[PDB]
RNA sequence: AUGCGA
DNA sequence: CAAGTGTGAGGAAAAGTAGTTGGGTTTTTTTTGCAGTTGAAGACA
DNA sequence: TGTCTTCAACTGCTTTCGCATGAAGTACCTCCCAACTACTTTTCCTCACACTTG
C-alpha cells in the first residue's frame, strides 16, 4: 500500500554522538541509521484495564 | 483537596505518602501509605 | 496527532504537503438528511485560496 | 467492510450503510476531496507571479 | 473561520 | 523389660505486603487588486 | 550647489446579519495508578525427648 512506500521514501534520519574515540576526528565515525522498515495498521480493539 | 493540598503548601508544610512509622501509628494499610498524604514541617525553614 | 489535524482540519508540516491552505479540509458529515450525506461524498472543492479570489472566471 | 446487511443490521447499523467517513470524537467528519493540478504533466502557464519575482522575469 | 438562510 | 515428668518446634493460612512494571495524563515548570505613498537613482543648471 | 524625474517597496482595503460551534497551543517528568506473582505475616495448633525403674 501506499503507506508502505511512503515510509519507503523518508529513508534515514542519521545522527553522530560526534561520536569520540580518541581520520577519527576529520571522518569520525560510530553512525547510527534510523529508519521505518514497515507499518500496520490494526482494526479497533478494546481491552479494558491495561494488558493481559 | 486541591485547597486542602494548597492551603497545606502555604504554610510550607512536606506532603507525601505516609512512612512505615506513620502508616502504623496511624494505623493505615502500609500499600495505601503512598496515598495516605501527610503534612510535615521540619527545622530548616521553606523558602 | 491525527485525531487532531483531522479534528480541525488544519493540517500543517514542514514541507506544507505542497498545498495553498492549512484549514478547510475536514467537514461535518452532517446526516441531517440522507440526500445531504451522499450529497457530501461527491462534492469535490477548488479550495480556500481560489475562494479567496475577486474574479469568476 | 466485508459484513452483509444482515450482520450490518446485527450490529445497530444503516442496513445500507456506505461508510467512507471518520468517527472523531464521536463528530462524524470526512475529508474534502480537492481538486489538484494533473500530475506529472507539463502546463504551459502565463503568470504575472512570474514577472512577480524580479526584473527580466516574463 | 466551515457551512448556510435571504 | 517397663512406666512415668519435663518440655520446642513444626506447621497452617488469608490477607497483606513485597518487587517489578507499566501506564499516564496531569502537570508547569503558494499574488491573487487596489491606490497610494516613501525612498530611491539619475539627471540637470 | 540646486532642482527635477522615475521606480519599487510598503500601507491599506473590497457586504450585512444571524446561527453555528466550539476547538485548541504541550514537553519533561512524574507520581499515581493498576497489576502479577511471589513472599511474608499473626494467631493458633499439636506433638516431642529424656530420665528413671526393676
Amino acid at each position: 500500500g501506499l503507506l508502505n512506500l511512503g515510509v519507503k521514501d523518508i529513508g534515514e534520519k542519521v545522527i553522530f554522538d560526534g561520536k569520540p574515540l580518541n581520520s577519527n576526528s576529520g571522518y569520525l565515525g560510530n553512525k547510527l541509521s534510523v529508519s521505518v522498515e514497515q507499518v500496520s495498521i490494526a482494526k479497533p480493539m478494546s481491552n479494558d484495564g491495561v494488558s493481559s | 483537596p486541591s485547597k486542602v493540598v494548597s492551603l497545606f503548601r502555604v504554610l510550607g508544610a512536606i506532603v507525601k505518602g505516609a512512612t512505615v512509622a506513620q502508616a502504623e501509628a496511624f494505623g493505615i494499610p502500609k500499600s495505601t501509605a503512598a496515598s495516605y498524604k501527610i503534612a510535615t514541617m521540619k527545622v530548616p525553614f521553606k523558602l | 496527532k491525527m485525531q487532531y489535524f483531522l479534528s480541525t482540519g488544519n493540517l500543517v508540516s514542514q514541507s506544507g504537503l505542497d498545498l495553498q491552505q492549512v484549514s478547510g479540509y475536514t467537514v461535518v458529515a452532517e446526516k441531517i438528511n440522507f440526500y445531504r450525506f451522499i450529497s457530501h461524498f461527491r462534492m469535490v472543492h477548488r479550495g480556500s485560496f481560489f475562494a479567496q479570489l475577486k474574479t469568476t472566471t | 467492510n466485508k459484513m452483509s446487511p444482515y450482520e450490518l443490521v446485527q450490529h445497530k447499523e444503516e442496513s445500507d450503510e456506505i461508510g467512507g467517513y471518520f468517527i472523531v470524537n464521536g463528530i462524524e467528519k470526512l475529508i474534502r476531496m480537492l481538486i489538484v493540478q494533473r500530475r506529472n504533466h507539463p502546463m504551459a502557464i502565463i503568470r504575472p507571479s512570474f514577472a512577480n519575482r524580479g526584473a527580466s522575469y516574463s
